[PDB]
C-alpha cells in the first residue's frame, strides 16, 4: 500500500528468535499444557524428573497460547501506533 | 547349564595361515617365502601409517594444548570455549601440571546431565576426588583455596553435545556463571559438535549464547581434510610397494565409489580396503612369490600354464601367427622347450614404471610448483591408468604452462596381470561392504544356493514360510495364515516321515491324533513366527490381540 | 556347478578370479588349433 | 520392490491348543530327522573357512556371524576346536570368553569385571581408556579370545552395551567373534562404531534351529 | 554499516552428507509431512508451518528406493548413513531413555526444516516443491 518508485525491513527468521524469547519471559505466551507451579515439594520432585513434550521439539514447532484477547489489545495499544489498524482481523 | 549363564570363560607342526597352492603342489619353503614377502610389505606399509596416524594426533594435541594455553587476557571473568566440530567421544585432553594452580579434568556425558541438580553433585563429587590426590556444591568451590592452598582450572569436556538436554545444559551454564565472583576459579568448556554450530544456535537460548560467544575457539579436527592425509596414505601405499606391484582402473573405480559414502572416517575404511587387497594377492596369487626376480629358479610347469593365460600373451602369441613368425619359435615356445620367453619375465620384473616416479614427480609439482592442494591423489592414479589424465589435467586452469610435462603414456606391459590388484569377482564386496538385507531375502528365497527321505522333497519352512510373507498384506489374521501355511504343506508324506520312528514312543503317541497334523503344523508355524519375531520380521498387536501380527519389512527394498 | 557357488556366496578367497582366461577355454583353444597344426 | 508395499475376525481359539511339552515335542524330532544330512554336509564344507578366518582374525578383522538359522554350535566350534589351540601352538591354551546375548538377564558391569581380571593388571569406559594407553606398549600377542552370540541381543541392543563392546576392539590383542539374527542389525551401528569394530563381513545362513534361544521366551503367549 | 546490518549473534555446504546420505534425509521430510493415504498415488505407477508427525522405519526405506536415481538396495552402507543421522540428531526417536532401535514400538520423526532440505534438493536436482 505505498507509492512506487520512478527510476520497512521483513526481519530475517533468525533475528526474530530473541524477540519470540522476550515474549515467553514476559508472559505475554504460555505452553499448550503448561501446569505451572506445584502446591508441594514432593510433587515438583516429579516435575523437576519428568522431561515433557516441549523440552524436545524444535524451537519453532512449540504451541503456545496468548493471555491477551485482541479485543484488549485494542482497547489497550494506543492509535497512535501504527500496527493499531492490524489489531483486528 | 553353562548356557543359562549370562557369560562365562572356557578354557582349552607350527602353523602358518597360509595353505598351499597349486592342489598342494606348492612346496613348503614357498609359502614361508610367500609368508615372509607378505610380512615384509605389510609392516613397511604400517610404519609409514602409524607415522602418519602419531604425526596426525601429535598435531591435534599441539593445536588443543595451544588454545586451552593461549592466555587472552580479557578484562572480564569468563568462560573459555573450544568448539571441536566433527569431533568423538574417543579423542582425549591432557593438561599441564603447574604449580600454583590445580588443573582438572572434568568430563559431562549426558548420562550425567539429567537435572542441573545432578550436574552440580556430581561435577564437585569429581572435583573433590582429584582434589583429595593432591597430596559436594559450590561452596566447595568457595572453600576450596582455604581447604587445599590453591588456585583451581577447571575445564569442561561436553563429551557429547548433542544428546544433551539444552534445558538442563542452558540452566547450567548460568549456574557456572556465578563462579566468576570467587577470584581463584577459572573455567573452560570443550565442545563435542558432530555436525555444525547450527544446532547450538537453534536449541540454546539466545541470551545463553552471547555468554559463550565472548571468548571461544572454532577448530576442526575431522579426519577428512582437503585429501591432506588421504593422499600422503595412498602415495605410502604405492612406496611401500617399490614397484613391484600395480593398479588396475577397476580396483581404483571401487576405491573411488566407497571413499564418498563415509564423511569423516573415510582413512580407516581406505586402510581396509588396501590391507584386505595386499592379503587377497598373497593368498591366492602364487607368482607373489616372484616380487624378488631371484625366485625365478623356482618356476615349473604348472607356473608356466598361468603365463600361457596372461591376457598380454593370449594375443602375443597369436601375433606370431598373423605376422608369420617362424613356426618353429611358435612350437618351441608352447611346448615348453628352452623357455626363452622366462628372460623377457624376467626383464618385465626388473623394468620399474614410470607411472609411479611420474606420479610423486606430478603429485610434488603439483603441491610445491603449482601449489595445487585441493586435489584427489586416487582420483589422479585412476585417470593415469585409463590414460585419460589429460583431461583430468584440465580440471585446473594452471596446467596450461605445463601439460606437455605433466602428460604420460600408459603402457600395457606383459605380464602386468599377474601383478596389478582388481575387483573382478566381487570377493571386496561380498565381505567388506555387504547387501545384508538383501542376502537374507535371497537365502530365504533361493535356499538351493545354500543347501547342497522328505529331505530331498521340502525346502525348510524358515524359506518356505517367508514365500507366504511376501505374499501377505500388511496385517495378518494369523489364523488365516495358519491355515494357508497349511495348506501348502505335504499332509500324508509328513505323516508317513513322523511314523518312520519305531522306538520314539511320544512322537507316535500324538500320530493317532487325526489333530495331530494340525499340532504340527501350529508347532511349525507357531516355532518360525518366534523365529520372525527375533528376525524382525513381524510385529504382534498383543495390546490388542496376539492373534494378529504386522509385517515389517518387504522384498527386493 | 554348487561348490563354486557357496564359494562365491561366501565370499570365501578359494574360488578363483575371472581376470584370467579359464584353464577349460585355454584348453579347447590350444587343442582346436593343436589338432590344425600339423 | 517398493511398489509392493505401496500397494498393501478369526481368533486363534479358533485353532487346537497344544500343550507346553506337546510343543517340545514335534520340534526336536523335526529338528534331528529333517534335513539332518545336507546341513551336516553343509557345514563341513564351511569348516575349510578356518584358515582364513584365523588369518582374518590375526591381521585385526573382527568376525560377525549373519544368516538364517542359529549360530551358536558354529561359534563354539571355530574358537574352542580351532582358534585357540592353534594360536598357543603357533606363537610359542588361550582362555576364551563366552558372551550369551540372547538371555535378557545379561549385565555389562558384570562382564567387565572379567575383562578387568583376565586382562588388567591390578565409569567403565574410564578403565577401558587406561587398557588401550597399556596394550600400545605390549607386544601385538593374541591374549584373550572373546565370543558375543547374538549382538542383537534384548540386553546387547542398548546403546551402552553397545559402546562398551566396541571400544574394545581398538586394542589389538582381544580377538572378537560376534554372531547377529536381526535384519537391521547393522542400522545399530554408525561410522563410530563400525570403525571401531573394523568387522569383516560373512554370510553363514545354515538353517540351524534355534533351540537354546527359544527357552528363554514362552511360545504359550503366541 | 555491515556491522549493524546484521546482529552477528549468530555463532559463526551447512551439512556435509553423502549421496546416499542426501537422499535419506530427503525422503524422510516425506514421510513426517505426507499423509499415508498419497504414499500409493503418488509414487506407484498404478502443512509447512505444522510439527512433523511420526513414520515408520518401512515407509522410509520404500520411498527412498523409491526416488533414488536399477534398484539401489539396502546395503550396510544405507543403514551406516541412517544411523548417523540418528547420531547426527537430524532424525529423533521416540524415546529418552536407554535407546533400543530395534524395538517395534520406536518410531522415527524429521528434526530438519524445511529451509535446509530446500537447499539440499539444490545439490541433487531433486525437485521436492512439486509434490506439495
Amino acid at each position: 500500500r505505498i507509492p512506487t518508485v520512478a527510476p520497512i525491513k521483513l526481519w530475517l527468521k533468525k533475528d526474530v528468535k530473541n524477540v519470540w524469547e522476550n515474549l515467553v519471559q514476559l508472559d505475554f505466551f504460555t505452553e499448550k499444557s503448561a501446569v505451572g507451579l506445584r502446591d508441594n515439594a514432593t510433587a515438583a520432585f516429579y516435575a523437576s524428573n519428568y522431561q515433557f513434550q516441549g523440552t524436545m521439539i524444535p524451537f519453532d514447532l512449540r504451541s503456545y497460547q496468548m493471555q491477551i484477547i485482541l479485543q484488549e489489545l485494542r482497547r489497550i495499544i494506543p492509535k497512535s501506533n501504527m500496527y493499531y489498524s492490524w489489531t483486528q482481523l | 547349564a553353562d548356557a543359562q549363564r549370562s557369560h562365562y570363560t572356557v578354557y582349552p607342526d607350527k602353523h602358518i595361515p597360509f595353505v598351499k597352492l597349486l592342489s598342494g603342489k606348492e612346496s613348503e619353503v614357498n609359502v614361508e617365502k610367500r609368508w615372509e614377502l607378505y610380512h615384509q610389505l605389510h609392516s613397511h606399509f604400517h610404519d609409514q601409517v602409524d607415522h602418519i596416524i602419531d604425526n596426525i594426533e601429535a598435531d591435534l594435541k599441539a593445536e588443543i594444548s595451544d588454545l586451552l594455553y593461549s592466555e587472552t587476557t580479557q578484562k572480564r571473568r569468563c568462560f573459555n570455549t573450544i568448539f571441536l566440530l566433527g569431533s568423538d567421544s574417543t579423542t582425549k585432553i591432557e593438561l599441564k601440571d603447574e604449580s600454583s594452580r590445580y588443573n582438572v579434568l572434568i568430563e559431562l556425558t549426558p548420562k550425567e546431565s539429567p537435572n542441573v541438580r545432578m550436574m552440580l553433585r556430581r561435577s564437585m563429587y569429581k572435583l573433590y576426588s582429584a582434589a583429595d590426590a593432591e597430596e559436594y556444591d559450590l561452596s566447595l568451590v568457595e572453600n576450596f583455596k582455604r581447604l587445599f592452598g590453591k588456585d583451581l582450572a577447571m575445564v569442561f569436556n561436553f563429551k557429547d553435545v548433542d544428546s544433551i538436554n539444552f534445558n538442563t545444559l542452558d540452566n547450567f551454564i548460568i549456574l557456572l556463571k556465578s563462579a566468576f565472583k570467587y577470584d581463584h576459579v577459572k573455567i573452560s568448556l570443550i565442545f563435542n559438535i558432530n555436525t555444525n554450530l547450527s544446532n547450538i544456535e537453534k536449541n540454546l537460548r539466545q541470551s545463553t549464547i552471547r555468554l559463550l560467544k565472548r571468548n571461544y575457539h572454532k577448530l576442526d579436527v575431522s579426519s577428512n581434510k582437503g585429501f591432506k592425509y588421504g593422499n600422503q596414505i595412498f602415495q605410502s601405499f604405492l612406496d611401500t610397494v617399490d614397484g613391484k606391484l600395480n593398479l588396475s582402473d577397476r580396483f581404483v573405480e571401487f576405491i573411488l565409489s566407497k571413499m564418498a559414502n563415509n564423511t569423516n572416517h573415510n582413512l580407516q575404511l581406505l586402510t581396509k580396503m588396501l590391507d584386505y587387497s595386499l592379503m587377497s594377492y598373497f593368498f591366492q596369487n602364487a607368482f607373489s612369490v616372484f616380487i624378488d626376480p631371484v625366485n625365478v629358479d623356482f618356476l615349473n610347469d604348472d607356473y608356466l600354464k598361468i603365463l600361457s593365460r596372461c591376457p598380454t600373451f593370449m594375443f602375443f602369441v597369436e601375433g606370431l601367427i598373423k605376422q608369420h613368425a617362424p613356426a618353429d619359435e611358435i612350437l618351441s615356445l608352447l611346448t615348453n622347450k628352452n623357455r626363452g620367453l622366462e628372460e623377457f619375465f624376467v626383464e618385465f620384473l626388473v623394468r620399474e614404471n614410470p607411472i609411479n616416479g611420474h606420479a610423486k614427480f606430478v603429485a610434488r609439482f603439483l603441491e610445491e610448483e603449482l601449489n595445487i592442494t585441493n586435489f584427489n591423489l586416487i582420483e589422479l592414479y585412476h585417470n593415469l591408468l585409463i590414460g585419460k589424465l589429460d583431461s583430468y589435467l584440465d580440471r585446473w586452469s594452471a596446467c596450461k604452462e605445463y601439460k606437455d610435462r605433466l602428460h604420460f603414456e600408459p603402457i600395457d606391459t606383459i605380464f602386468q596381470e599377474l601383478f596389478t590388484l582388481d575387483n573382478r569377482s566381487g570377493l571386496l564386496t561380498q565381505s567388506i561392504f555387504p547387501s545384508y538385507k538383501s542376502n537374507i531375502e535371497d537365502n530365504l528365497l533361493s535356499w538351493e544356493q545354500v543347501l547342497p527321505d522328505l529331505d530331498k522333497i521340502m525346502a525348510p519352512v524358515l524359506g518356505q514360510l517367508f514365500k507366504l510373507y511376501r505374499e501377505a498384506n500388511m496385517t495378518i489374521n494369523i489364523y488365516d495364515f495358519y491355515i494357508a501355511f497349511r495348506e501348502t504343506l505335504p499332509k500324508e508324506e509328513i505323516l508317513n516321515f513322523i511314523r518312520k520312528d519305531p522306538s520314539n514312543t511320544k512322537l507316535l503317541e500324538l500320530a493317532e491324533t487325526p489333530d495331530a497334523f494340525d499340532k504340527v503344523a501350529l508347532i511349525l508355524f507357531m516355532q518360525a513366527i518366534f523365529a520372525f519375531e527375533n528376525m524382525g520380521l513381524i510385529k504382534f498387536q498383543s495390546t490388542k490381540s496376539y492373534d494378529l501380527v504386522e509385517k515389517c519389512v518387504w522384498r527386493g527394498i | 556347478r554348487y561348490d563354486e557357488i557357496i564359494f562365491r556366496k561366501l565370499g570365501s578367497m578359494l574360488q578363483t578370479t575371472n581376470i584370467l582366461v579359464t584353464d577349460d577355454q585355454y584348453n579347447i583353444w590350444k587343442k582346436r588349433i593343436e589338432m590344425d597344426l600339423a | 520392490t517398493f511398489e509392493g508395499y505401496f500397494d498393501q475376525r478369526h481368533t486363534m481359539s479358533m485353532a487346537p491348543d497344544v500343550t507346553r511339552e506337546e510343543f517340545s515335542l514335534v520340534s526336536n524330532f523335526f529338528n534331528e530327522n529333517f534335513q539332518k544330512r545336507p546341513r551336516q554336509k553343509l557345514f563341513e564344507i564351511q569348516k575349510k573357512m578356518f584358515p582364513q578366518y584365523w588369518f582374518e582374525l590375526t591381521q585385526g578383522f573382527s568376525l560377525l556371524f549373519y544368516g538364517v538359522g542359529s549360530k551358536r554350535n558354529f561359534l563354539e566350534e571355530f574358537a574352542i576346536d580351532y582358534l585357540s589351540p592353534k594360536i598357543a601352538y603357533s606363537q610359542l591354551s588361550i582362555p576364551c570368553l563366552i558372551l550369551n546375548g540372547y538371555n535378557p538377564s545379561c549385565n555389562y558391569r558384570d562382564v567387565f569385571k572379567e575383562i578387568t581380571d583376565l586382562l588388567v593388571p591390578a565409569h567403565v569406559i574410564l578403565q577401558i581408556q587406561k587398557m588401550i594407553d597399556f596394550y600400545k606398549n605390549q607386544p601385538l600377542d593374541i591374549k584373550l579370545i572373546l565370543v558375543v552370540h547374538n549382538l542383537d541381543g534384548p540386553s546387547i541392543r542398548k546403546n551402552t552395551f553397545q559402546t562398551m563392546l566396541s571400544f574394545l576392539s581398538v586394542i589389538r590383542q582381544i580377538a572378537i567373534v560376534a554372531s547377529t539374527d536381526h535384519i537391521y542389525a547393522p542400522l545399530l551401528w554408525d561410522n563410530m562404531k563400525a570403525q571401531n569394530y573394523n568387522f569383516v563381513f560373512h554370510d553363514i545362513s545354515n538353517f540351524e534351529p534355534s533351540t537354546v534361544e527359544s527357552t528363554f521366551q514362552d511360545v504359550m503367549k503366541m | 554499516i555491515k556491522l549493524f546490518l546484521s546482529t552477528d549473534d549468530n555463532l559463526s555446504q551447512t551439512y556435509d552428507l553423502s549421496i546416499i546420505s542426501k537422499y535419506l534425509l530427503i525422503a524422510s521430510y516425506i514421510c513426517s509431512y505426507l499423509e499415508p493415504r498419497y504414499d500409493a498415488s503418488i509414487f506407484s505407477r498404478k502443512p509447512r508451518y505444522l510439527q512433523p508427525s511420526l513414520f515408520a522405519i518401512e515407509r522410509l526405506l520404500a520411498i527412498f528406493q523409491a526416488i533414488f536415481p536399477s534398484l539401489m538396495k539396502a546395503n550396510i552402507e544405507v543403514f551406516q548413513n541412517l544411523s548417523e543421522l540418528h547420531t547426527l540428531k537430524l532424525i529423533a526417536t521416540t524415546m529418552n531413555k536407554n535407546i533400543d532401535y530395534l524395538s517395534p514400538k520406536v518410531r522415527w520423526k524429521v528434526n530438519v526444516p524445511w529451509e535446509i532440505i530446500k537447499e539440499i534438493s539444490e545439490s541433487v536436482h531433486f525437485n521436492i516443491s512439486d509434490y506439495f
